[PDB]
């Protein structure tokens, strides 16, 4: 795990809570994007942002993302009681021989 | 819609060797490379492999080069993996992922089921 | 890089291209052949043929 | 004089399928790559599938990937474009081009006249 | 359509107008070649410029184009009641899997 | 040596067709491409169309595509060029030459003599 | 005529000139070969220089070529009566559909 | 055990014609082309001429191409090769080669005895 | 002659010679195989190597080769008295319309 | 049954309905022609379609036919209550040693 | 009818007037040959060319035939009264079980 | 022996063992099928999997196979008192001119 | 695991060629470039030489630039190192190692196990 | 060892063009710049022009720019300078140098022999 | 010897664009930058702009920033100059000046022609 997140991140319905992930100077920033993934409990990952800011169809107009530097975050305005789940960030880093490198993963709670 | 449907997973015993597969649908296989990812239970996701969409290239973890071999059938629209010298360390649910590219980095946009591989004695 | 197929590319035939016969090709008979009979052919094989008593 | 002529268009409920074909004459059809371009009434113009000179490789918009299929037929000069589980979404006119490339990125130099496809209920 | 053009552009006849289509650094910034269309009401698409600069036998000298970083422009010089009719921008986009991205179009409508 | 002679050529009105052929000897025919290339009275050379050593393939000039056919007879050692459609631009001088290719781009050896071809009315 | 060739060079008997053909990024510059072709007034062309370099056998070493760059170039040193004729430098043009681009054509005649 | 035994040279004044034999005997002659090879009087290796197995294809080198004819007869297992026009140049030992390819090259692994043909005034 | 060969190589008897055969971009670097003959004075040529490594079952282990690049070797180990022939390579060269093309010929000279 | 073809398909009166038989690279897909044949209930199969695209003078212009890649379909438009039948495929396959391989079979009901 | 002949055409008395058969590639474009019959409206059919290229020692040198692919041709020059007959194409076809097959016919009128 | 097998392998009954043949790019790696045959002791050897994956109808469903590169294998599940035999992958090699190729052969021992 | 193994070594009188070779297994060979290392008794370790991935560049010590090759094959995982006109400077204990990247300089990670080269008359 | 060997020179009458070149061995040619330098007879050295090793770059003198040009081919190791133009003070020795840079300034390391070119009438 | 040539101007009415080109000969464009000087009659000189050699670099005065644009075209040899809504203020006489830097100040060696713009109603 080059990229560091914070173990969990909590709040109740209907506020917005940020999901970081911080980088260093090989991959995140040397200019390289950053993807997130959403995973719930007992399925398989799903497409969340990708580009730093695009999402695609299905995602809701919720999430948000950004970038700046070497640090990237994830803006999810208006907790549902479905946004429970792991939230992970992807980038390259160039020190290493693989085509992706994941985060630690953010798992959270909505305080219903 | 893209289809990703994984099977050959099971229980084995550390030393010997193992295969999935991967089958797909609703697009175009031999236009796209694709990615082996799996994750330990209670852990986060770590990437294993990549191929390319012609089988040139192939990429692999620092963990698992030289054990795990990825390949690819055109006319049969599937993706292997052959798992050999299987550790304990090596148990955790596998998915392959459909690559794409977007500027500067890689992503995948449609992901497997997954198919969970248990290495014990 | 990129792990897909190049959509932009030229999709026509090259005009470019060496348009000789090989001189570089297996001149032997090919041992990887089917030997067998072709269970596919005009069984009502009389399409046509000289009807005179010589060629 | 290149002539691009199509047919196959007509009014189809959704969910099935139709057959379009853009028949060819003035050119040698198996030297060169096709296109697929439809236009939405009052929309602009949208790509939507590109076949090779020998059919040896298709690509297809995002859209329409897993319902299309482009082929194509050398010996008798004809275009073809399967429309399997037809939208709404899909009522357009579809025009058959003629593939050209020059440095970097690829234009359609002779157009055909167009076919109205409609999808409603 | 991720190439955008002004959605309509008059001018009066004998003057010279212009339209524009502005890309990003993925399709036309990336050194991409940009070429037009012009569609009249009642029939398909014709070719106007390829390679930014060229023009077809059929297509009078009037019309002319070019390109400058991460916008092409096609440039018209006296107009006439015949060039009523759509114009469309073609590129490609590194970011998507297809062989062409168009623009929006342009209307142009001569004063007459 | 080699020795390509052509024929066929004379005056003809604007509209309709003429057929050249071009007789070699002194090497094998099957084994080697044919090409046309045709000279204005006062002006360059240019490059009208080539064929394959087994006809497989055919090219032509964007000027005389869909209008002329190139065709061979290799039990004759003959090369013909149906002229179809002739207009004024097609007055001038052709030439019958044998195809080679060096390392990525093609010449040609050895020439016919030429023969001229009018249109006029 | 993708190749552009000067119309006319002279020069005296006994001394060397130069005949050259310059092309673009796309035929010349793309890194396809050059050839050579002689005609004299009355005959079909004959092929001078094959390969940029090469020579059949019945052309003697007076004449030499040589490309580099987008432009290529035709060295005639001893000049000889016999040696007015028609040059065509010839290549293979990327942006067309024809096995074979030609240039202008230049008429070299010694000042005997 | 393969053999190639030869015959046919002599003393021949140039501008008329010569033939050779080269008669096989070991192995099974339909199965395999055949190669000629020269040499010169204190010269290096030349090679000449190469005939397909059902004898469909032929081909020459640029020196002999024209005036020399190499053919076969499956049925007396014998290869001939007609030189028409003889040149002082001509003057070498002549012998054939059993065809063998490889990977992407081919080679002589059986050879002749060699016959000698001097063409001289 | 395109392949190019050094005219004599010699050694003493017991020690090792090295044979080289070098061609261009077209016949020796454009990948294909290289193959080697020896003749002795008065005899045909009997095939040496084949596939660049390997030989016939008549060929003793002495003889050796590889191919590298645009330059392919012959290696000799334990020269004999029996060593003294003409030696060589044969490839296939692309710009050319001939099965063989041959090299110049070296003679080795056993030191005795 | 090398070639697969659907158990039961149904159809309301006047409705257009399709059969499809699907094969494989060695049977369809290697260039073999595909040939349809009609089983009445109670007597012997009649050629329906044959070459794909033909049709005998019995048949009627309703019934037609194309293939394409590794599949075929048989297309009937402006159903009746007489074309309840089987409806077979049939082709040959490279692999085995047959002149014909028929299909799974198609029962076709009318929804009177 | 399987091969395709104008219904008729017409000319000048002495011009040259053009009448084509068009097969396919089952009889012309098989490889097989195409004979011409001219038939007199008051008698029978005369053989008019063989083997495509060949005629009979009546049929005088103005007429003339040739074939290319799947279509052949026959060439009539200098048209004099006595030519106004009905020209008939023939070969034969793969598909079927005869040894002849007819084309349409041409009826050639000379504007005397 | 241009294909390389392990001479012996062995495994208790009721285990999975997997017998592998190591060819080439010439045999294997050139696109060529792949074939099993197993010899008991004291008969003729039988046709165990052709095509790779296939079987005929007296092996029963244990065996299995694939191919992958130059390698393929043989995979025997709930190994039986009667599975001692030999075991040959037989392909075709490109270089040599004979129809088959056969393995050195494995021995299957039954750990009973 | 990661296994470089050389060979080649042995004793050579100055002034002629010898050639190493470096056999390898555990890892894509064709996914990394390579190094050469020796090491003279009794002294510190030397670069030798480096060449690409694809081997499109090679770059050499000054000490022994244009007497040595570096050359792949990445058909049988080997890397071979060419020593002409050995001086008895060279000998040394010659190492293969991979070639590593971090952030501006390289390193090794995996090394051979070394082969010795004696240079002495 | 490096060999740098000039080649061209000779007598040529002013406002006409000569090319000089520059052949090399020893070295790997595309790995290093170039330059040429002259020196008039009796005078001091002059520098002229400078080469990057892919050829993207060049680089001249004041006093000679719009009228030389240099050029490099690195499949035969050879150095060109085609000199146009040229006048009476352009005669001198011209010398080929191999590019070597320190720290804030570059060097020559090895030099040609060098060719006298004389303009005169 | 170096030319500019400028081309382009005329009279325009006030409120919309007009293009102006320099086209360069006699020197290496791509290794230089380039400057726009204008005089309106009578007046004196102003700066208009400065472009860096490859581009990446752009001023402009305070009295057409944001209406004016400069851009090159390395492949052409000619310099590019958009004014967009033009005033009466803008008439002038517009030079192309090729950049020069001595130590702490820059200058223009060579001038163009010149090119006379006239904005009125």
């Amino acid at each position: 795990s080059v990229l560091t997140q914070p173990p969990s991140v909590s709040g109740a319905p209907g506020q917005t809570v940020t999901i970081s992930c911080t980088g260093g100077s090989s991959n995140i920033g040397a200019g390289y994007d950053v993807h997130w993934y959403q995973q719930l409990p007992g399925t398989a990952p799903k497409l969340l942002i990708y580009g730093n800011i695009n999402r695609p169809s299905g995602v809701p107009d919720r999430f948000s993302g950004s970038k700046s530097g070497t640090s990237a975050s994830l803006a999810i305005t208006g907790l549902q009681a479905e946004d429970e789940a792991d939230y992970y960030c992807q980038s390259y880093d160039r020190r290493l021989s693989g085509s992706w490198v994941f985060g630690g993963g953010t798992k959270l709670t909505v305080l219903g | 819609q893209v289809q990703l449907v994984e099977s050959g997973g099971g229980v084995v015993p550390p030393g010997r060797s193992l295969r999935l597969s991967c089958a797909t649908s609703g697009f175009t296989f031999s236009n796209y490379g694709m990615h082996w990812v799996r994750q330990a239970p209670g852990k986060g996701l770590e990437w294993v492999a990549i191929i390319w969409y012609d089988g040139s290239r192939n990429f692999y973890a620092a963990s698992v080069e030289g054990r795990f071999t990825i390949s690819r059938d055109n006319s049969k629209n599937t993706l292997y993996l052959q798992m050999n010298s299987l550790r304990v360390e090596d148990t955790a649910v596998y998915y392959c992922a459909r690559a794409a590219y977007y500027d500067t980095s890689g992503y995948g946009d449609y992901w497997g089921q997954g198919t969970l591989v248990t290495v014990s004695s | 890089a990129n792990p897909n197929a190049n959509p932009n590319a030229n999709p026509n035939a090259n005009p470019n291209a060496n348009p000789n016969a090989n001189p570089n090709a297996n001149p032997n008979a090919n041992p990887n052949a089917n030997p067998n009979a072709n269970p596919n052919a005009n069984p009502n094989a009389n399409p046509n043929a000289n009807p005179n008593a010589n060629p």
